[PDB]
């Protein structure tokens, strides 16, 4: 039984949250924040990744070169990155310099620069940013498939944003965003480790009580998308893998089928190739791609966002004349969720999780980002009891309803990278969202 | 010249992104109207010279060659006849 998450808020609406360990001597402090790309339109699009650049680009008291040597001085580092629907911003340290890491972050949240001449200077570094992406292909996979799943809404935008929006992003554009976003009733101040959670109430109270509230505070984790069965081909024949990923839409983080769409995600699971054990994996799919040397690897996905999520696989594969069998027999494991799962199926990976849920959260980076995580889509940190309660209330006849509303002949999102000429068109592929034996 | 999924024989193909929407999710018949008017109108204009000229030649040549015969296995056409056997 881990230690209590402690929570206490302050005047302004600020949420602090923290879950001490005393066998550990360094400690994570950040500022989770309810608030991404998602927050922006179509014509300041990059703006949230724009401000995570500049952050770090010196504040009204310390320069860039200040902030470089004060974080240097401290011993640990400061780590932010931005997605669709939260920003964070932490500090790992030591024990004793948590004080320090609190302030600096205070800092450049509240008061930083963003001065023309740097503004400038980072309309560069992104630009390049856009073309070595390109390289990384899970990530090129996964922001195509976002595109087409949303076509034309907010989740379907890009976090960088398009290169018109990086060449005229203002500071004016960056100072209204952070203005209207980060304020103090969407931020939760998160400390894991060797943290007192008296004393980051006291820290917060110093640094973080001149935060604007907004105008309506609704509660965290706060909100219509309308799916779109589409598919993206980026066929490129020098490239020796196929990446491949094919999505329904998923479940929100509040959803009442959440733990039953991880079970049925789970009963899928994941493939490599490099990894030993997985020549012996229970799942069935795990046993036909290994045995037909089909696939390097898979990997399910179950994505959850406040009012919708995705739901799938990411498949990766040198064998480009199997790239059919691949995708058949993968789509062929998703209708035996709706058809023939049973017990069996359902207690073994059940059994799975229990432990996965806790297995995950190992560090203190690791459980600073949980409890930000729920703090800021949830509202609350749920309990390990309260979690083992959901997951014992998954039955074989919940995974197969909800696998018969949410996957037996819907419209999928597919996106395809690299020898995908053995890929067949999208109707061939949807045609195996459901058997005619059945 | 013809290989099979996977290695069909195509060059290379590189650079093509390419974007399609679920059947489910579209109007086939989206559009019917403007394409059923306008575009069989243009398609069908020009395309109108290949069919007419060469129809409209060898009916002609029929037509006089009909008429042609009919009179020659008249009564008037008698002596036409005689000389034409």
């Amino acid at each position: 039984v881990s230690p209590k998450t402690r929570t206490s808020n302050l005047k302004n609406g600020l949420t602090i949250a923290s879950e001490s360990n005393p066998l550990v001597q360094t400690a994570t402090v950040g500022v989770w924040i309810d608030a991404g790309s998602r927050n922006e339109n179509a014509y300041n699009n990059g703006t949230a990744h724009f401000f995570e650049h500049l952050a770090f680009k010196g504040t009204d008291k310390r320069s860039q070169h200040q902030l470089e040597l004060d974080i240097e001085n401290m011993g640990g580092h400061l780590n932010a990155y931005t997605s669709r629907e939260s920003t964070v911003y932490y500090a790992k340290s030591f024990k004793d310099d948590v004080p320090k890491s609190v302030e600096i972050l205070a800092d450049i949240l509240q008061h930083s620069k963003l001065a023309e001449s740097a503004i400038d200077r980072e309309r560069e570094v992104i630009t390049r940013e856009l073309e070595e992406v390109n390289k990384q292909y899970e990530e090129v996979v996964f922001d195509h498939l976002h595109a087409t799943a949303f076509m034309n809404q907010p989740l379907g935008r890009t976090i960088l944003g398009p290169r018109e929006n990086i060449q005229t992003i203002t500071n004016t554009e960056l100072r209204k965003f952070i203005t209207e976003n980060y304020t103090a009733d969407r931020m939760v101040l998160v400390g894991a480790g060797a943290v007192d959670h008296d004393a980051l109430v006291e820290l917060a109270e110093k640094y973080f009580s001149h935060l604007p509230s907004s105008q309506s505070p609704v509660p965290l984790g706060t909100p219509i998308p309308n799916f779109v069965g589409s598919e993206v081909r980026l066929r490129d024949d020098t490239m020796p893998v196929a990446h491949i990923a094919i999505a329904v839409e998923g479940v929100s983080w509040t959803s009442e089928d959440y733990y039953t769409a991880l079970v049925a995600q789970a009963i899928i699971g994941n493939y490599d190739r490099a990894v030993g054990t997985s020549r012996h994996q229970g799942s069935r799919l795990s046993n036909i791609v290994s045995e037909n040397n089909l696939a390097n690897s898979f990997q399910s996905f179950s994505t959850s966002y406040s009012d919708t999520g995705l739901w799938g696989i990411y498949l990766t594969s040198e064998n480009t004349t199997q790239i059919d069998d691949l995708v058949h027999f993968t789509l062929k494991e998703w209708n035996r969720l709706s058809t023939s799962v049973s017990n069996l199926q359902v207690e073994r990976a059940k059994s799975q999780l229990k432990a996965g849920l806790l297995l995950s959260l190992d560090g203190t980076t690791y459980v600073a980002e949980d409890i930000g995580r729920q703090l800021t889509t949830l509202g609350r940190r749920v309990t390990p009891a309260e979690v083992e309660a959901k997951l014992e209330a998954v039955t074989e006849h919940d995974v197969r309803a909800w696998a018969q509303k949410t996957l037996y002949d819907k419209d999928i999102a597919l996106v395809g990278l690299g020898p995908i000429e053995g890929l067949y068109d999208y109707n061939r592929i949807r045609n195996d969202m459901s058997m005619m034996r059945w | 010249y013809m290989g099979w999924w996977g290695h069909m024989g195509s060059p290379p193909q590189k650079g093509i992104a390419g974007y399609t929407i679920s059947p489910f999710a579209a109007r086939p018949f989206a559009g019917v109207v403007h394409a059923a008017i306008f575009n069989t109108f243009r398609r069908t204009k020009n395309q109108a010279l290949f069919v007419i000229l060469p129809v409209s030649f060898f009916y002609y040549v029929w037509t006089q060659a009909s008429e042609k015969n009919e009179w020659l296995y008249t009564k008037a056409g008698r002596h036409e006849l005689a000389k034409a056997l």
